[PDB]
RNA sequence: GACGGAGCCAGCGAGUCUAACCUUGGCCGAGAGGUCUUGGUAAUCUUGUGAAACUCCGUCGUGCUGGGGAUAGAGCAUUGUAAUUAUUGCUCUUCAACGAGGAAUUCCUAGUAAGCGCAAGUCAUCAGCUUGCGUUGAUUACGUCCCUGCCCUUUGUACACACC
RNA sequence: UAAUUGCGAUAACGAACGAGACCUUAACCUACUAAAUAGUGGUGCUAGCAUUUGCUGGUUAUCCACUUCUUAGAGGGACUA
RNA sequence: GAUGAUG
């Protein structure tokens, strides 16, 4: 039975006393994505509450792998300058977007994020190689960590460009971007760009 | 970098050739001896001098060291 | 005298002085219930110490905090750390050791900031720029 | 087309004119005891699992 | 148990009290409410031309409660804002003295506030009764 | 005379330009640097 | 370093000649061993007390009182 | 007779010799006092360009002077205050005394 | 995101002799500002410097539009002997360029970049400047000698004003 | 190695300036010496809401005690142990 | 083992 205190503490919050859920709603106990090359670089094994941690992840090379992927998605929305900082908006925008996803699909909203990321990381990329000034591209592979880093970039960049001069609010454009990407649908801006990079990478082998 | 300078290498060297019996393999004790054995002008330098001496006692334990 | 204890926590310029004494579970921040903390979104940060251990541990104690300095975000980090430290200092003085160790294990395993302050502090600005490491634009023609 | 997976078992030092590439030795998860030398674009360590689009290529080097 | 004003969110309390004063109709409205704008920093007059004044009175009544004494100056600071200034950047600009003065004069007449030594106003005995009765009403309406 | 640049002058070289008035020193910037050690203004950080 | 403000005294003067002015700058480094107030030597000097010779024992003995 | 003894200087070591002399002098007479209340140090600043003519890379310099005010409260007869005001003259320290 | 009401939090500093300085509080005015008092030669007063971004609730609804406020007209005030070639501040009217920017090019590796303002210098008056201060706080390397340059050795030289 | 920083090699041996040391400033101390011109608690007087010994407040001419938060003086601490 | 005159 819920504890009674001099200062009342609602029962809905007291339910979390036996398990931690993000934003008090979404759970972490069933989220796993099959791409075996990224299980060590998507952090969904430590539940958190508010997607606002203030962690010190910049001091060492690979520490950013242990940051929960929900906050690393949150962190990428504070861009295009005017919105640098202003992290609270990011915590709220992720809240609306997740609620929307579970309305539109009836699947765990976090699972959508992990699926979309694992379907967007480009496997093959290219670099400039030459000598004296003449430059031609070369085919190379792409590391696990970088597939996540570039995956999130494409997702938030696509959502942000849509929200510009468009009636749909930011929370939605990211919601439809995430739904499509996990669906492996060419309508998504993220998947369009994954295929374009891979196609150029194959022509330059 | 963690490369000591000659004012530390030589000061520790002088201590071992004159006070081997009293030094130990422990920083804290060696910290207090250097106060009773040598006149040093700072807490920072005194820590460094004693730290190297501990390091040299460890070397001498495994076998003699040139110099 | 009534059993009591004092602790505090910090982040940037925020400081929260938490006073604890045996009681009936009162928990209050700046004279208002914990429930009314603002900004709203970060409220579960203030709740975090209570959940990670269990509300049972708080039924026999009264906690009153008062926070000053800093900004709207750093304060919430001061508050949660004052609550975490206060509870472990109360078990330090009036309850056995085995309980103190277990409680510190729950907090440490989750978020070190609940017990140990953040070491980061700002760097001074330097002349020739707008900030610590930024510099004014340079021109050659 | 299919994809094949291998596992990094050593890092052989940076490559590329500007240093943006890394040379790696991989170890196929299936039919192990086959190892190829190839290049990577971002940060890479030991034990990382890579997704090679094609298998039979081996990478040039500065030496 | 009992109740104090500090036990209810600021937004909930201010909305509840502004409605109450509007209904009773015993608070003086200075008459030029429909013309002026609450601070020089603003560029348009308040939207709720009906009940913006009773809303300001609801806030200031609580603000005295929390603190010991205040004044026209403290309230110019409290409700001040960021001027635009167009091409040139922003700067803090104090609020309108006339409004924040005639709200303080009005409050005493209805009996919520009294002057105090050291200068500035002070919550009176009557004011505490008025603000706490309503407080219990807002909490009771949590349904 | 009651105000302005010309109402003031460095107490050492009567220069109108650069005068520093904080703490009522009333010495020009070039003269402050020379005399700082004697006035008691040292350079630390 | 700090020793400059501890152990150095300086002076700069002008001299008038028919060719034109010329300057003289003097610097004197006081010996730190003679310092009446302040540090007695440079920050980086270390000296050690010479141990006293000790001879071993013959056989344990006790002294009564 | 109640007194306040405010001390000030720009060099702590001297300020400490005079102040510590005050407490030891009074405590051998077993007077009642409030120990030396050390007020926050106040630091002055003057930031100016190094160049005297206005050419070269823009470089600035900062200076500082420090003040170390103290004050001590005493309760003693008149015959002893007369000499308390006359003891402890030390260059670099300014002393002021307020009665009642 | 603009606008209108509420929420409501810093630190570094400064302040009256051959003298008027920082200014609370009451009253008057829409505003600017006026007026009678008061505290401070300062961990005491101004000063919790109740600062801005921020959060909450509403008005607006992809429209050169309630984005932007340049350019002009009309009145009301402050500082100064004296402002017209409007010092600045307030009020209503006017409501242009600008729809994310060609070749080029600058700064930056964490409480850092970037966003937001406050004190000081200048000052009778006027920050779009500078020196500091805090507040909110990411992405991306943990490498290389391709470009631009630095340090050490070897080697060639008809250079010495020294590869201009 | 950040370093003409060291290990060493060795027709050179032993020295001097530079770097480091040094000084300022920022981060810790429930340890020392204190402090209404800083704070906290208790008691007097006291408003408001409940009332079982409660919650939030006011009172600078009411007093007492104390030093976690605040100021410093003097120290401790990191040396890659 | 692209191009790279001049004062």
């Amino acid at each position: 039975t819920p504890v009674v205190l001099a200062t009342p503490i609602p029962e809905e919050v007291q339910q979390a006393q036996t398990e931690i859920k993000l934003f008090n709603k979404w759970s972490f106990e069933e989220v796993e994505v099959k791409d075996a090359s990224l299980v060590d670089y998507v952090q969904v094994r430590q539940p958190i509450f508010v997607a606002h941690t203030a962690g010190r992840y910049a001091n060492k090379r690979f520490r950013k792998a242990q940051c929960p992927i929900i906050e690393r998605l949150t962190n990428s929305l504070m861009m295009n300058g005017r919105n640098n900082g202003k992290k609270l908006k990011a915590v709220r925008i992720i809240k609306h977007t997740l609620d929307i996803i579970n309305v539109l699909t009836d699947q765990n909203p976090i699972q959508v994020v992990v699926d979309a990321i694992t379907n967007t990381g480009p496997r093959e990329d290219t670099t400039r190689v030459g000598g004296g000034g003449a430059a031609r591209r070369q085919a190379v592979d792409v590391s696990p960590l970088r597939r996540v880093n570039q995956a999130i970039a494409l997702l938030t960049i696509g959502a942000r460009e849509a929200a510009f001069r468009n009636i749909k609010t930011i929370a939605e454009t990211l919601a439809e971007e995430l739904i499509n990407a996990a669906k492996g649908s060419s309508t998504s801006y993220a998947i369009k760009k994954k295929d374009e990079l891979e196609r150029v990478a194959k022509s330059n082998r | 970098g963690r490369v000591r300078t000659k004012t530390v290498k030589r000061a520790s060297k002088a201590l071992i050739e004159r006070y081997y019996p009293k030094l130990t393999l422990d920083f804290q004790t060696n910290k207090r001896l250097c106060d009773e054995i040598a006149t040093i002008q700072s807490k920072r330098l005194r820590n460094k001098i004693a730290g190297y001496t501990t390091h040299l006692m460890k070397r001498i334990q495994k076998g003699p060291v040139r110099g | 005298a009534v059993p009591s204890v004092q602790t505090f926590g910090k982040k940037k310029s925020a400081t929260a002085v938490a006073h604890v004494k045996a009681g009936k579970g009162l928990i209050k921040v700046n004279g208002s219930p914990i429930t009314l903390v603002e900004p709203e979104i970060l409220r579960f940060k203030v709740y975090e110490p209570l959940l990670l251990v269990g509300l049972d541990k708080f039924s026999n104690i009264d906690i009153r905090v008062r926070v000053t300095g800093g900004g709207h975000v750093s304060q919430v980090y001061a508050i949660r750390q004052a609550i975490a430290k206060g509870l472990v200092a109360y078990h330090q003085k009036y309850v056995d050791e085995q309980s103190k160790n277990e409680l510190k294990k729950a907090f440490t395993s989750y978020d070190r900031t609940l017990l140990i302050a953040d070491s980061r502090r700002p760097e001074p600005k330097k002349f020739g720029g707008k900030g610590a490491r930024s510099r004014f634009q340079k021109s050659y023609r | 087309t299919p994809v094949t997976l291998a596992k990094v078992i050593k890092v052989l030092g940076r490559t590329g004119s500007r240093g943006g590439v890394t040379q790696v030795r991989v170890e196929f998860l299936e039919d192990t005891s086959r190892t190829i030398v190839r290049n990577v674009k971002g940060p890479v360590r030991e034990n990382d699992i890579l997704v090679l689009m094609e298998s039979e290529r081996e990478a040039r080097r500065l030496r | 148990p009992g109740v104090s004003v500090r036990d209810v969110a600021a937004q909930d309390f201010i909305n509840a009290y502004a409605s109450f004063l509007q209904r009773q109709g015993k608070l003086e409205v200075p008459g030029y409410v429909d013309i002026v704008k609450t601070s020089s920093g603003n560029e348009m007059p308040p939207q709720d031309a009906e009940g913006w004044f009773y809303k300001r009175a609801a806030s200031v009544a609580r603000h005295i409660y929390m603190r010991k004494q205040v004044g026209v100056g403290k309230l110019n600071k409290l409700y001040g804002g960021a001027k635009s200034r167009g091409v040139r950047p922003y700067k803090h600009i104090d609020a309108s003295g006339s409004i924040n003065r005639k709200v303080l004069q009005a409050l005493e007449k209805i009996g919520i506030v009294e002057i105090s030594p050291k200068g500035g106003r002070r919550i009176s005995e009557n004011g505490q009764r008025d603000l706490d009765r309503i407080a219990a009403q807002t909490l009771e309406e949590d349904e | 005379r009651r105000y302005g640049k010309g109402s003031r002058q460095c107490r050492v070289c009567s220069s109108h330009t650069g005068l520093i008035r904080k703490y009522g020193l009333n010495i020009c910037r070039q003269c402050f640097r020379e005399k700082a050690n004697d006035i008691g203004f040292n350079k630390f950080r | 370093g700090q020793p400059v403000n501890d152990f150095i005294d300086t002076a700069t003067r002008h001299v008038l000649m028919r060719q034109g002015v010329l300057g003289i700058k003097v610097k004197i480094m006081r010996d730190p061993a003679k310092s009446r107030t302040g540090p007695k030597a440079l920050p980086d000097a270390v000296t050690i007390i010479e141990p006293k010779e000790e001879e071993p024992i013959l056989a344990p003995s006790v002294k009564d009182y | 007779i109640k007194i306040r003894i405010t001390l000030t200087s720009t060099k702590v070591k001297q300020l400490e010799n005079v102040s510590s002399n005050i407490v030891k002098n009074a405590e051998q007479h077993n007077l009642v006092k409030k120990g030396p209340v050390r007020l926050p140090t106040k630091v002055l600043k003057i930031s100016t360009r190094k160049t005297p003519n206005g050419e070269g890379s823009k470089t600035w310099e900062t200076y500082e002077m420090r003040i170390h005010k103290r004050y001590i409260d005493l309760e003693a007869p008149v015959q002893i205050v007369k000499r308390i005001t006359q003891i402890t003259i030390e260059p670099g320290v300014d002393v002021e005394v307020v009665v009642a």
